[PDB]
């Protein structure tokens, strides 16, 4: 049995790789190939962030980076910003033996009242990563903020603009034009906290988590390099959750080991059935053809 | 009061005396920290970008 199946375009005839490589882009194809090799070999490096608007691809900040950002963000003097009284209630806690740091927590109100904890959005200034993670478990969502000159503002977009459960949402630094926190007032519906609604209110273009991989595919007629840029179709594992979950990570590892079992020859690898599109890439003076996998998923008996 | 309860819940997540604790680290997160000495795998964004014109031709198929 094939290791992957098409989720669409099943009517297509199979095209051999040698024929694809001789043809002009853009075209769509069905293929059957062995996965000869892939990048990244270090699978933990496959998780990237991609902007749907400007097309940039970037790294997800390391956990250690966030830890440092939040440590560096410690403040002795957080503001409530009193003009925002109808938006949120606020509390500030003092500390012992923590260099006089303070934590401000702002509790966003739904329709004039504080909602249940699981429905409550928090804004936090001066919290550690560990505190933010705990708050994200007990409340609906956390937005890290800092005291600006006039209003509360998001931290640098290198920190998540929203943490909801264990999902860290990031914004594009090129495409966003940040609005201050008071603009959360423009949300008429605060009965749920939809990440894209928070993002629009704050002028953020959210980045999308993707698995990015380079598949070297071989059917014996030729070798074709095809990119995978997958949010959750291919592995049936959400790229937005994978970095926070040992079991999801283990599943991706097991899928890839299944495509390329160690110490056996390529003929003994499973076939991958894939749909691919070809397209033209220009990096200055010369043209190049590239290939991407679409409408393809891992099969049931892994 | 409910406000009081939310404030107590929030407080319970905070570490207000001495050093703060360590957030959980998954095996990929730990590995991402240890992968040194070779440029991290990436693909230039332009290699992944299918132009509007190419997308037009492709959608008609
Ligand atoms: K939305
Ligand atoms: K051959
Ligand atoms: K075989
Ligand atoms: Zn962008």
């Amino acid at each position: 049995l094939s290791a992957t199946i098409l989720t669409d375009h099943q009517y297509l005839e199979r095209t051999p790789l040698c024929a694809i490589l001789k043809q002009k882009a853009p075209q769509q194809y069905r293929i059957r190939a062995k996965l000869r090799s892939y990048k990244p070999r270090r699978l933990f490096q496959s998780v990237k962030l991609h902007c749907p608007k400007c097309h940039l691809l970037q790294e997800v900040p390391h956990e250690g980076d966030l830890d440092i950002i939040f440590q560096d963000g410690a403040t002795k003097t957080p503001d409530v910003k009193l003009q925002n009284t109808s938006l949120y209630d606020s509390k500030i806690w003092t500390t012992k033996n923590q260099k006089g740091r303070k934590v401000a927590v702002h509790f966003v109100k739904n329709n004039g009242i504080l909602p249940l904890s699981n429905e409550c959005l928090l804004l936090i200034e001066g919290g550690t990563l560990s505190e933010i993670c705990k708050l994200s478990n007990k409340f609906n969502s956390v937005i890290p903020v800092r005291s600006g000159h006039e209003d509360l503002e998001l931290l640098d977009l290198s920190a998540p603009f929203l943490i909801q459960g264990t999902i860290h949402h990031y914004g594009c630094k090129q495409c966003s034009s940040l609005r201050s926190i008071q603009n959360l007032n423009s949300l008429v519906d605060k009965t749920s906290w939809i990440p894209s609604s928070v993002a629009e209110a704050l002028g953020i273009v959210p980045l999308q988590y993707v698995f990015v991989m380079t598949f070297t595919l071989d059917d014996g007629t030729g070798v074709l390099e095809a990119y995978l840029m997958d949010s959750d179709k291919f592995f049936q594992i959400p790229a937005s959750e994978v970095l926070m979950d040992d079991d999801l990570q283990k599943s991706v590892d097991m899928i890839m080991d299944m495509f390329c079992p160690p110490g056996i020859k390529i003929d003994a690898y499973p076939w991958l059935e894939c749909f691919i599109k070809s397209y033209n890439v220009t990096n200055g003076t010369d043209n190049q053809i590239c290939y991407q996998i679409f409408d393809t998923t891992v099969a049931e008996d892994v | 009061e409910h406000q009081g309860a939310l404030v107590c819940l929030a407080e319970s997540c905070l570490t207000l005396e001495g050093p703060c604790t360590a957030p959980p680290v998954t095996h990929w997160a730990a590995s991402r920290c240890k992968a040194t000495g070779e440029a991290v795998y990436t693909v230039p964004s332009s290699m992944l970008c299918i132009s509007e014109n190419d997308q037009l031709i492709l959608s008609s198929l």
